[PDB]
RNA sequence: ACGAGACUCUGGCAUGCUAACUAGUUACGCGACCCCGGUCGGCGUAACUUCUUAGAGGGACAAGUGGCGUUCAGCCACCCGAGAUUGAGCAAUAACAGGUCUGUGAUGCCCUUAGAUGUCCGGGGCUGCACGCGCGCUACACUGACUGGCUCAGCGUGUGCCUACCCUACGCCGGCAGGCGCGGGUAACCCGUUGAACCCCAUUCGUGAUGGGGAUCGGGGAUUGCAAUUAUUC
């Protein structure tokens, strides 16, 4: 029954069901506007997306 | 405090030296003159240069200046 | 440093009613707080008594507010 | 048809400022007379612009303190209005004349400042400014009325009214007169 | 014939009150109701202050309809009382000779400046590390 | 010429409540005695005839802005929810009280149904508000 | 026909240049054209901590992304609209045409 | 197209694609 | 009227507890344990007594009327969700309980929990916080 | 107009160091640092560790 | 030469310019109510940008006046004026054994690698309690608590990639927490004219650990989720 008990735990929700699209770390996710990155990868890749600091 | 830096003073000094006859004591007239005879990227720098040109004109009208 | 624990009565007895009827219309400034302080009565009782004398015509109303009401005496002449 | 500016229902003329050193720090006569003690403001921007503010507006501004009353200007306005009505109904006098006399008699004229290092106790008596006299008078009257109206059945609109009545005579039953005389005695003790 | 109409606004913080002065008998209404039925009633003198300052004879040839939207309560009252004065000044200044505008404007400025000039005071932006614009959180040592 | 807007609404709501009480055709519900008007309230209303005042205020709000439904009526009569230790917030009122007030005003010939949502006023209802406003203005003058 | 052309971009200067080019083409083609209606801009604010760890003073970053949107109406058949939109387009400006 | 996501998400997805 | 009436009782002995007559009748019976501020309004609304009257000047007929209303809630059109003890674990009926009965019911409920040896009964027997909150910092005055 | 090169890492030893080669003209502050200088950061994988490159 | 300044964003104004049925104003007609006029965010179409929205430009520079100053750099006050010091962003050389190997398919060396320190499932712990400390929330009341009425905003966000999970008007049922049918919005179009709170008006309360304060504790009823006991939330 290893084929049925390999992934039997539900992952429809929670922070383990989400992941970064760059480094796949489940901490500090940016779910606003569907970036779905961590904050460090967002600061690394923020300039070429279009986000700039003016305020 | 309102102290002009060296860029404003050098620009106003070479404006007084190089274009002198087409000037005056009016701030707006030599403001437009400094607008057309030079290239200033901003507007606050233009107004500060024009104000120092007006002050230098008022100083030249009383006597010579060693710059 | 005297405590003097307060006991403000809720309903008027025989004597406090007629001392009120002989002293309150002879007061320059009439307020429920000051008549409750002077006669050692409860605040709602003071408001009820001043409303009763306002209906009786012995009390002249000046200003009415949700925080306080101000009353004054009538002229002697 | 503004003949005179009635302060709600009170005249702004025929009032006397007895102290000659406070003639231009009490703005009540013929220039700074408004219908209400609420204005837009812009008095705390410059260095001496607060002296031209009217004294009843300054009283309403300094009335609201102690956390739970900050910003509530309208409530202080109606408490000051009811206090003025009670003062006129009690003494039979103009409420502005009682307030002006309460400013003059409750203002200290000599103060002792602390000198020396941090920890020692030593005072030196100096005289005070006419503006600071007005500020100390307003602050003392306001905090005296506030302390008098606490955990008591007596409302603050008549506690402030009895505050200005006792201060105008110098009867020493008010907090402001007592603190003024305390400051004068401490200043006079070591001149 | 020709129709006389001016339309002047007024602001204090964010509230905008726009008046409308045209010909007619003397009546002043803001948001469809007169000046007496505007809450709070403790600023009714602030509402009626330019009318009491200029008299009812100057307002008898006009009628005033103010629409107001935005802001709070006190800012709305100040915007209305600025806009009424500005609309009357503009109506007099446009159609009547401006000498009469000068004896309106001099006494209006001589009483209080905010009847015709707006107050340029806006809210300061909040900064991080503190609960408000300038205040900071409590610092702990050791 | 008098409307409801050039007169104080505070005495106007009370006079309209007295008029609907004198009419006696409002069909007052059964659980009026044991009800809390909102979840952020603590005690019952002090007066036993608050339903007439609530119906009068609902009719006045429908006159000032039509098309208001049950959820728009719930947002108007909201208040501050003191949660004790927790910081306070804003909470809406009770929906069934608003539905019973609006259904009473529908059963009376005063309030009809606005198109595609909400409720509005019958011209007979606007007549009743104008006559009550005229009576209030005549009493106040 | 009621033809609506929507332009949404991030830069403002290239957007104004291509809007000027389109309104100049509409003016030189001599047809009824509505003016450039300027919708209110939208800002995308993401506020995040600067440090990757949890050490240092609590400093924060403020990122923004301004979005400008215009719409200009025309009264013409469709082929004129396509031949006037497929001329000298800018890379940073999106063009999007529908008919009601 | 039936999905046609919002104007914010369009520029977001375009920036993610370029990055 | 405003003058105090004859035989104004100063105290009351409703359910063997002292109840003063100076407090409001909507709030003097709040001092009875098991009846609070909200419960006192419904009892005085089903019964025809105005809530603007005092406590020590009401008469024995309406006193015994509201007393029988308090011991018998449900038979006077009081809804079942207004009760402090709904669906009891022993007899299974809706019954509002009063002071000494409330103490007895709480005591036997804690005794039942200790007898069945649940976690809630064990924490109640130990004398700690049972609702599941942090006890690292708060709750310092439990012992010395 | 001018450039600087920064190379940081374990440069010939156990303890890391950094060498900076500045000559010419290099602005640092304000809006014109955005569109006058060009900044690139790269990492070098050698046999002893990681070496960084900062060029402007 | 760098740093400062200079630069960028935002706020404060222009009845002048450019255009708005996804924003309005003013006239006109229809419609409803009152006693000849007033009200309508009720309905519709003849101009316009006064409100709103956002583009180019303008405006402030110590410019004018009077004093102080080598009469130089500058300072003070005043008049006209929406402003005569708006708030932030960026931010030099040299270093700290500062924090991060637990952000990374960034990584040297060392350890382990099939009875695993990889991975997966089930249960538990991260909350546990004689005590100490820090950032905080609510209060100690009558400038107040409760109960009704009246009335006023701006930043935002919103149907998702493997990804399932959006914001809600309206109608019915129930005190309430909530449940069921119907429609809208991929958005200045719909929630929404965001009927927000503090305030304002009017009752009840009366200095009492009290109608202040709501800790602790018992019973019942709903929603999320595969699962709530160590009480998820209400």
């Amino acid at each position: 029954g290893h084929q049925q008990l390999y992934w039997s735990h539900p992952r429809k929700f929670g922070q383990g069901s989400r992941s970064c699209r760059v480094c796949s770390n489940r901490h500090g996710l940016i779910r606003k506007y569907g970036l779905n990155m961590c904050r460090q990868c967002f600061r690394q890749y923020a300039k070429d997306i279009g986000f700039i600091k003016l305020d | 405090g309102r102290v002009r830096t060296k860029t404003v003073k050098k620009a106003a000094r070479v404006i007084i030296e190089k274009y002198y006859t087409r000037l005056g004591n009016d701030f707006h007239t030599n403001k437009r003159v400094c607008e057309e005879i030079a290239i200033i990227p901003s507007k606050k720098l233009r107004n500060k240069i024009a104000g120092y040109v007006t002050h230098l004109m008022k100083r030249i009208q009383r006597g010579p200046v060693r710059g | 440093k005297v405590r003097d624990k307060l006991n403000n009565l809720v309903l008027f007895d025989k004597a406090t009613y007629d001392k009120l009827c002989k002293e309150v219309p002879n007061y320059k400034l009439i307020t429920p707080a000051v008549v409750s302080e002077r006669l050692k009565i409860r605040g709602s009782l003071a408001r009820a008594a001043l409303q009763e004398l306002l209906s009786k015509g012995l009390i002249k109303l000046v200003s009415k507010h949700r925080a306080q009401v101000i009353y004054t005496r009538n002229t002697k002449g | 048809t503004p003949d005179i500016k009635l302060f709600g229902k009170w005249s702004t003329d025929d009032v006397q400022i007895n102290d000659i050193s406070l003639q231009d720090y009490i703005a009540v006569k013929e220039k700074y007379a408004k219908y209400l003690p609420h204005s837009a403001g812009r008095y705390a921007a410059k260095r001496f612009r607060k002296a031209q503010c009217p004294i009843v507006e300054r009283l309403t501004n300094s009335m609201m303190m102690h956390g739970r009353n900050n910003g509530k200007k309208l409530m202080t306005v109606r408490i000051v209005k009811h206090a003025f009505e009670i003062i006129h109904l009690l003494t039979g006098e103009n409420p502005l004349q009682v307030l002006v006399n309460a400013i003059i008699n409750s203002g200290p004229r000599e103060d002792s400042t602390r000198i020396g290092r941090a920890g020692t106790v030593r005072r030196q008596a100096v005289d005070v400014s006419p503006l600071r006299r007005v500020n100390q008078a307003i602050w003392l009257l306001c905090t005296g009325a506030r302390e008098a109206a606490f955990r008591n059945i007596k409302t603050i609109a008549e506690c402030l009214a009895d505050e200005l009545i006792n201060a105008a005579k110098g009867s020493s039953n008010s907090y402001a007169i007592k603190k003024k005389d305390e400051l004068e005695r401490v200043a006079k003790s070591n001149r | 014939g020709p129709l006389q109409s001016v339309q002047v606004f007024g602001r204090k913080k964010t509230a905008t009150a726009v008046a409308h002065c045209k010909r007619g008998n003397g009546l002043i209404k803001v948001n469809g109701r007169p000046l007496e039925m505007i809450e709070p009633r403790t600023l009714q003198y602030k509402l009626l202050e330019p009318v009491l300052l200029l008299g009812k004879e100057r307002f008898a040839g006009v009628d005033i309809r103010v629409r107001v939207k935005g802001g709070g309560h006190v800012a709305q009252i100040y915007a209305i009382r600025q806009s009424i004065s500005k609309a009357l000044v503009a109506y007099y200044q446009k159609y009547v000779d401006e000498a009469s505008k000068k004896e309106i404007k001099d006494i209006l400025i001589q009483y209080d400046r905010t009847l015709l000039v707006a107050d340029p005071r806006r809210c300061e932006s909040k900064k991080f590390g503190g609960p408000g614009a300038r205040a900071r959180y409590q610092k702990s040592y050791r | 010429g008098v409307t409801v807007k050039d007169v104080n609404q505070q005495e106007f709501v009370r006079a309209l409540a007295a008029f609907l009480k004198k009419s006696g055709k409002l069909k007052v519900p059964e659980w009026v005695d044991t009800v809390k008007l909102a979840k952020h309230k603590e005690l019952a209303p002090y007066d036993e005839n608050w339903f007439y005042t609530r119906a009068a205020s609902t009719a006045r709000h429908l006159y000032l802005r039509g098309g208001a439904g049950v959820g728009s009526m719930t947002k108007i009569y909201g208040g501050r929810q003191r949660n004790g230790v927790m910081p306070s917030h804003f909470s809406r009122g009770s929906k069934s009280v608003a539905r019973r007030v609006l259904q009473a005003l529908e059963g009376l010939k005063m309030v009809e149904k606005d198109q595609d949502w909400g409720r509005k006023l019958t011209p007979q209802g606007q007549r009743d508000l104008d006559r009550i406003a005229g009576q209030v203005a005549a009493a106040k003058k | 026909h009621r033809i609506r052309i929507t332009l949404t971009s991030r830069n403002v200067k290239s957007l104004e240049k291509v809007c000027a080019d389109l309104i100049r083409g509409a003016k030189e083609k001599n047809l009824k054209v509505k003016g450039p209606v300027r919708m209110p801009t939208k800002t995308l604010r993401i506020t995040t901590r600067k440090t990757p760890c949890g050490e240092g003073s609590k400093t924060w970053d403020r990122f923004q992304m301004r979005i400008h949107k215009r719409l200009i109406d025309l009264h013409s058949p469709s082929e004129i609209v396509k031949q006037i939109t497929s001329i000298s387009i800018e890379p940073g400006v999106e063009v999007e045409v529908t008919i009601a | 197209m039936a999905v046609q996501i919002s104007k914010k998400r369009k520029f977001v997805a375009d920036g993610i694609f370029k990055a | 009227s405003l003058v105090i009436p004859e035989k104004f009782q100063h105290i009351l002995r409703v359910l063997n507890t002292n109840i003063d007559g100076r407090r409001k009748i909507a709030f003097a019976i709040t001092a009875i344990k098991g009846v609070g501020r909200r419960y006192a309004h419904v009892v005085l609304r089903k019964a025809d007594i105005d809530l603007t009257k005092r406590a020590g000047e009401l008469t024995e007929d309406e006193v015994e009327r509201v007393i029988t209303i308090m011991q018998n809630p449900r038979q006077y059109k009081i809804p079942d969700w207004f009760l402090n003890r709904q669906k009891d674990v022993k007899d299974g009926k809706y019954s509002q309980v009063l002071a000494n009965g409330l103490d007895n019911k709480l005591r036997e409920d804690l005794e039942r929990l200790k007898k069945i040896r649940a976690h809630r009964g064990l924490r109640h027997f130990w004398g700690l916080r049972v609702r599941g909150q942090h006890t690292k910092t708060t709750g310092r005055r439990g012992r010395t | 107009k001018g450039c600087e090169v920064v190379v940081s890492g374990k440069l010939r030893g156990q303890r890391a160091k950094s060498m900076k080669f500045v000559d010419g003209l290099m602005i640092h502050s304000g809006d014109p640092v955005n569109y006058y200088v060009d900044t690139a950061v790269r990492h070098v994988l050698l046999r002893q560790g990681v070496l960084g490159i900062k060029v402007k």
